[PDB]
């Protein structure tokens, strides 16, 4: 079956890591081991057909900036993750992709949008800001909630169907 | 293939 | 054994599903069960309990405890425990109840301000509390305890083979002038960075880590030697980078990448995994690993020792992971690991179990975070036997690749360099001038003597 290496770009200390997170979990087990190789593969069925995703979250490392391109050169799809709480991680976005298209060498990497509800924080990023940025660069914008594991399953399988349709 | 340092 | 009335020392509620929940498919370390929640009350008393002491519990709870209770509030409970009201059978009660539970505080109180005394360099006011506190007992059998903890906390406020001979090349001693990537030794350059790097490793401590503090707001006042370990790292890769690309002639170039890998071979020797994955990170950079043109004569040898670092990053770090554990110190650990563990163990696990409607203090996932700060104080107890050059230890300290520029413009001018120095394809190569005046050839990786 086909394995598709996913690769989670985003800004540091805004909880990023709730996305895979709840992706791995069972969906009624709270507990989570990163330390073990089962926390970042799964095997899941998209369209009907079953595919492994093995999903690469480097979330605390983000000081490692000089790193950030030996972990991107291991991805062919990404998940390019803000917090709709942090308008300065909404701004990091361009930059994130700059990065992965050089890194890729490609003007067209499969890639996904995704706006993270990860507080209680008010919202300072507006759904429709974010559609238009989606928008002018030609990849979906999905929105997950990490209290109530909306979007999250939306936000992979949408990715994944980028990297089928590519 | 593979990496510039790949025999 | 009658123990009072829950109504006058809270400590005295039996247990029940509904205070503390232990761990059902673990074997017991020493006899002892594994705690998996339990309400701060029945913590405490399992931190304190009078049928046998607890290290390894009182070791976690100091540790991991500020997530769910202050230090204000933990003296307030471990001084509320200690003062036991009595219920002929008292002699009993006195001897198995009252005298070790006593014993046991006055030994977290001393793992408190011996291993954890920031808590109280930061609130001087729970230093003053606590020195009140154990001004208070009055015992013999606590006389030389109580007198240890005062000696502590007064303290508080205040090889066996030779080293291997310096190596040198171009650059003689004394002549920092003249000290480079190419004229310093390259085994010196990795003794010299492990030593730093080691350093770096071995002075970040646990408060800069449990509660995830180096990715929050706070981070530059919380995790201040971790940052300064991580940016020397960055600044290592980036200086890497930049020698070689700004060495435009391509021979040179090649020279540049191939002493590079020597220094990798020798952090390799030395067990310098943050110095392994330092160079393995500017060889996957943009600007370098398009260089197909300086990779296609660095000799089929370095490749191989090339391939190898690399292939420690697969996986997921597979092959870091099987290393690491299979070598025996001294070594510099990786740390970027460790920190998206103990984030994911923190942010993917409740802090909070809910059993019959009653919240209980998670504290299985406070012992996985204590498990990885752990592995990390293992490797910091073993220095290098090597020594330290002032003078190259000084160039390393004090490269700034990037001066003032910030960090966009840096790569976007590293990724420039790049393309000028080789150019894409159809473009034809051009030709650059040599910048070194010195020999280009290596001494080589193996000592003088």
């Amino acid at each position: 079956m086909t394995e598709y290496k996913l690769v989670v770009v985003g800004a540091g200390g805004v909880g990023k890591s709730a996305l895979t997170i709840q992706l791995i979990q069972n969906h009624f087990v709270d507990e989570y081991d990163p330390t073990i190789e089962d926390s970042y593969r799964k095997q899941v069925v998209i369209d009907g057909e079953t595919c492994l995703l093995d999903i690469l979250d480097t979330a605390g490392q983000e000081e490692y900036s000089a790193m950030r391109d030996q972990y991107m050169r291991t991805g062919e799809g990404f998940l390019c993750v803000f917090a709709i709480n942090n308008t300065k991680s909404f701004e990091d976005i361009h930059q994130y992709r700059e990065q992965i298209k050089r890194v890729k060498d490609s003007d067209d990497v499969p890639m996904v949008l995704v706006g993270n509800k990860c507080d209680l924080a008010a919202r300072t990023v507006e759904s429709r800001q974010a559609q238009d940025l989606a928008r002018s660069y030609g990849i979906p914008y999905i929105e997950t909630s990490a209290k109530t594991r909306q979007g999250v399953e939306d936000a992979f399988y949408t990715l994944v169907r980028e990297i089928r349709q590519h | 293939x593979f990496h510039p340092w790949s025999v | 054994m009658r123990l009072p009335s829950a109504d006058v020392y809270r400590f005295a509620e039996p247990d029940s599903e509904e205070n503390i929940i232990f761990e059902e498919n673990m074997q017991p370390k020493a006899g002892i069960p594994i705690i998996k929640a339990g309400t701060v009350i029945k913590l405490i008393e399992r931190l304190t309990y009078h049928m046998y002491a607890d290290p390894n519990f009182v070791r976690t709870f100091l540790t991991t405890y500020r997530s769910f209770c202050k230090p204000q509030e933990l003296l307030s409970l471990i001084i509320e425990r200690f003062e036991i009201p009595e219920p002929a059978e008292l002699k009993r009660f006195r001897k198995e109840y009252i005298q070790p539970v006593q014993l046991r505080v006055l030994n977290v109180c001393r793992h408190w301000v011996e291993h954890h005394f920031y808590d109280f360099e930061r609130d001087a006011y729970l230093l003053q509390r606590m020195e009140e506190f154990i001004g208070t007992v009055r015992g013999k059998a606590m006389k030389k305890w109580v007198e240890s903890i005062t000696k502590i906390i007064q303290r508080k406020k205040i090889f066996q083979s030779s080293p291997p001979t310096v190596e040198w090349h171009i650059s003689r001693p004394g002549h920092i002038e003249t000290f480079d990537l190419l004229t310093l030794h390259p085994i010196e350059i990795a003794r010299q960075l492990t030593l730093l790097e080691s350093d770096l490793y071995r002075a970040v401590q646990p408060s800069e880590l449990v509660g995830s503090v180096w990715t929050k707001e706070d981070k530059e006042i919380n995790s201040p030697n971790l940052l300064k370990m991580i940016r020397h790292t960055t600044n290592l890769t980036l200086w890497f980078e930049k020698c070689i690309v700004e060495t435009e002639n391509l021979e040179e170039r090649v020279a540049v990448v191939s002493r590079i890998i020597e220094i990798l071979q020798v952090f390799q020797e030395l067990n310098n995994f943050n110095g392994v994955l330092e160079v393995v990170s500017a060889m996957n950079s943009s600007p370098v690993y398009r260089l197909d043109h300086t990779f296609e004569q660095i000799p089929s040898r370095q490749k191989k020792i090339l391939e190898e670092a690399h292939e420690l990053s697969e996986d997921h770090y597979k092959k870091y992971l099987a290393k690491l554990r299979s070598i025996n110190p001294p070594c510099v650990p990786f740390f970027g690991i460790y920190l998206t563990n103990i984030l994911k163990t923190e942010e993917g696990n409740p802090e909070v179990l809910k059993r019959h409607g009653k919240e209980l203090i998670n504290f299985s996932k406070r012992r996985k975070v204590a498990e990885i700060t752990g592995e990390i104080q293992q490797y910091q107890n073993q220095p290098y036997c090597l020594r330290v050059e002032s003078d190259i230890k000084r160039f390393f300290e004090n490269l700034n690749p990037m001066g003032n520029s910030m960090e966009k413009e840096f790569t976007d001018y590293l990724f420039n360099k790049s393309l000028e120095i080789e150019p894409r394809n159809p473009k034809p190569l051009p030709r650059f001038p040599k910048k070194y005046s010195y020999p280009l050839k290596s001494p080589g990786v193996r000592p003088s003597n």
